[PDB]
């Protein structure tokens, strides 16, 4: 009569998605011999079994993924009585229910121009206008002086991503604007940062 | 230049900035009676707690950052083996999952240190734990944490409690600290350390690194790691015994003061 | 008192100092969107790097310092 | 805005606070030539010792 | 890479309360009570994979001490 | 003599990174991993000559425990 | 050989408390015949039974609870075998062990006041000082000009509940004040609010 019951079916919460990353909050195991967790990514017709043997935490994050691609995640706790081959065969475990989610799109910029601040008197200071399209939060935006090719990249804005983004404090000159949005996850230290998508066109700001 | 009625170091709320002709020293006073930033010619006082730096200020934008922990059971072994030396999640010819064994052999695991998913190997340092025979089935060290909130206006104890009881499923431990920032505005943030019950905001917060050419004195210091050339101490408990048990009944301790001895317990 | 077309907690590059009657607390902000010294009556935030004191601030004037092995 | 005969880098004790079209970065200086709060547009420098919070 | 910190000081630091940090570096330390999970040698701790090369280690959690 | 420090905190402090200092003084240190070469008694360390210390877990070169 | 199995007793991982809504994290069922999950609250004088259809999620939201009333939680899954009468008897259910939690208290305003500084030239800015006694994580405060027979309540302060609240920028007419607290459920979307508590006194803004 003695037995070793399988772990209960894994239950996944909403899939927090960031480009090249993921976050899945699952349930709490109850069986006495749970020793690992795994997930079967399904991109198109390709299936990837990502396995995490750490039971300490109850949140997971897939380090590597394909940008802007709908996926499918199925998770499952497994006991000690399940071997690598058995787990590969999905035999003797309770797999989570299907869940669909899509990846995020890195920010991209449409334009950049210099505009003088509307003022009631005097010479209003220039304010840089850039139109941003993408998916992120508190995207960072930088600039590079075009006088020399070795000039540093200077951050100028980390505020929330908007269809139109404005900021001041830009000295008169010509600059190449660079953007790379960020998106965090509930996990304590996981932060997602895209590549740099610089504007091909150089723009100049003047009074 | 000052709000009407306000004077340097006056109770009523306002601001004040101007000269002190007799002392020939600039003066500044901003804030309420209880909270204020007052600067005489010789001292700068800030009653209200100050936060310097911003969360995730000095991160790599090319690549993010993340942390993970792994524990694998990895031998069909007749005798206790020597712990791995290669820092690779699959160690040197070493399995990643508990294999099948013959009656004579046994199973031995290792509490592998933190794993780095980006490199898929043990982070620099933190070698493999002591190998222990796996019989049947196999508190957490307080650490620093940060969380993102969609629309944050003030500290949210409920959100932090939900965070800990969701991720770790066990609630925060003493000396834990969580910083909450508004999504879309990392500049606005709130930080609090959980001690005893509920959260107490600290008198000051720093987000980058602190460099002091001189000395530092504090009532107590907690850090996940330290590298000290010379250390002088009278008593040294174990971390768990030191913080978990106030009476320090259970321990594995050294005693430099008074009689010096080694106690195993 | 502020530079023209500047508001507290804004991306502009001006200075703002005065009494915020809405929240009945003094306000302050010096710097651009990223590097700034923003103060609200409840809490103060300093984005930019901060240095306190100067090197050799408490050095003995009569005698210097040195090290040897 | 400043006290008369004062500049951001002067040795005179005084107050100077305003913009700088050269860098478009606000600049603030308050104190004498040896005890001051020099806020460059990029780095905040304090000379005199600072007290944070109040005891109890 | 050379990294600019968040705080720079040149006198001394005083903290009535407590100071917490991810990690600490200091040439000297004068303490009264210490509660630590494990103790290493500075040469081993700084070097990667300390337990691969360590002159003497003590595991307070496991009640173990090793000398080569 | 007496001296004035760089800056004083009357409450606790939190540092999300690493903190470096010439020397540290504190009552209670609750760490998880420390790399140390030589350790003396608090009083012995404060002494001009630490050779008279009660205990020494010297690790940089000797790597031996000697109780005086 | 044929046999029947009762659902395995679950373990309540954690409970987050709202002064009107309760959030509980519980383990997952492991038996095929499971049809639903039920709970048995204890007011301390009367026992109340609550059950929720569907077992898709690992969390539940108990509603309609008496504020400032500690409760005890015990429940488990009941399979198709369990009958309504048998469930009421709780004979074969094999429920989970009880757990006691304290239910928070709604905000209330201790006193209402308004003072302002006399000024030599100009006009003293009105300010409102109002002292609360609640424990909500963050509370919103509304106002309504009572001089007119009917006016719409208007929000003026949004922030953390404090022993003393200071705000300004309000018109001159006499006002009635209601205070409500809102506490965020573990789910970001859902927020538990409070019944609006109103100060019986009505006062003119200190001009």
């Amino acid at each position: 009569m003695i037995s070793n019951n399988a772990p209960a079916k894994m239950v996944l919460n909403s899939v927090l998605t960031g480009y090249t990353l993921a976050y899945i909050q699952h349930s709490i195991y109850s069986d006495y011999d749970v020793i690992g967790r795994s997930f079967w990514l399904k991109e198109g017709s390709n299936v990837t079994r990502r396995d995490f043997t750490g039971i300490d935490t109850f949140s997971v994050t897939i380090n590597n993924l394909k940008p802007t691609t709908t996926y499918e995640v199925q998770g499952a706790f497994y006991d000690s009585i399940i071997d690598s081959e058995l787990l590969n065969a999905q035999i003797g475990i309770n797999l989570s229910d299907k869940q669909t989610f899509k990846m995020k799109s890195a920010p991209r910029i449409t334009g950049a121009r210099c505009e003088s601040e509307p003022v009631d008197v005097g010479v209003g200071a220039p304010i840089v206008y850039i139109d941003t399209t993408g998916e992120a939060d508190y995207c960072t935006i930088e600039l590079k002086d075009n006088s020399n090719a070795n000039n540093p990249w200077v951050k100028y804005y980390v505020g929330a991503l908007m269809p139109t983004i404005m900021f001041g404090g830009v000295p008169i000159g010509s600059y190449k604007v660079r953007i790379s949005g960020q998106i965090s996850l509930p996990d304590g230290v996981t932060i997602d940062s895209s590549g740099y998508y610089e504007y091909p066109n150089v723009f100049e700001v003047r009074y | 230049i000052y709000t009407q009625g306000k004077t340097w170091g006056d109770t009523k709320s306002g601001i004040w900035m101007g000269m002190d002709n007799v002392t020939a020293k600039p003066k500044l006073d901003i804030g309420n009676a209880t909270q204020y930033i007052r600067y005489d010619g010789n001292i700068l006082r800030i009653s209200s707690e100050v936060v310097i730096g911003t969360p995730n200020g000095d991160i790599d934008i090319q690549t993010g950052i993340q942390g993970k922990q792994t524990v694998f059971i990895y031998i069909i072994g007749t005798s206790l083996p020597a712990k791995p030396t290669s820092p690779a999640y699959p160690p040197s010819g070493w399995s990643k999952t508990p294999p099948n064994r013959t009656s004579n052999t046994q199973n031995i695991y290792c509490s592998t240190g933190t794993l780095d998913p980006v490199t898929n190997q043990l982070v620099s340092g933190t070698s493999w734990s002591d190998v222990v025979q796996w019989s049947g089935t196999e508190q957490r060290g307080p650490g620093m944490y940060s969380l993102a909130i969609a629309n944050l206006t003030a500290w949210n104890d409920s959100q932090a409690n939900s965070f800990f009881t969701s991720n770790f499923g066990s609630g925060p431990v003493k000396y834990d600290v969580l910083t909450e920032y508004k999504s879309g505005a990392p500049g606005t943030a709130f930080t609090r350390q959980w001690n005893g019950s509920a959260w107490t905001s600290p008198a000051m917060v720093l987000h980058g690194d602190m460099i002091v050419n001189g000395t530092v004195t504090a009532s107590k210091i907690v850090a996940n790691n330290a590298f000290l050339s010379q250390i002088g101490v009278n008593i040294i408990y174990d971390r768990a015994a030191a913080l978990s048990s106030n009476p320090e009944g259970s321990y594995k301790m050294k005693i430099d003061l008074q009689n010096g001895y080694i106690h195993i317990r």
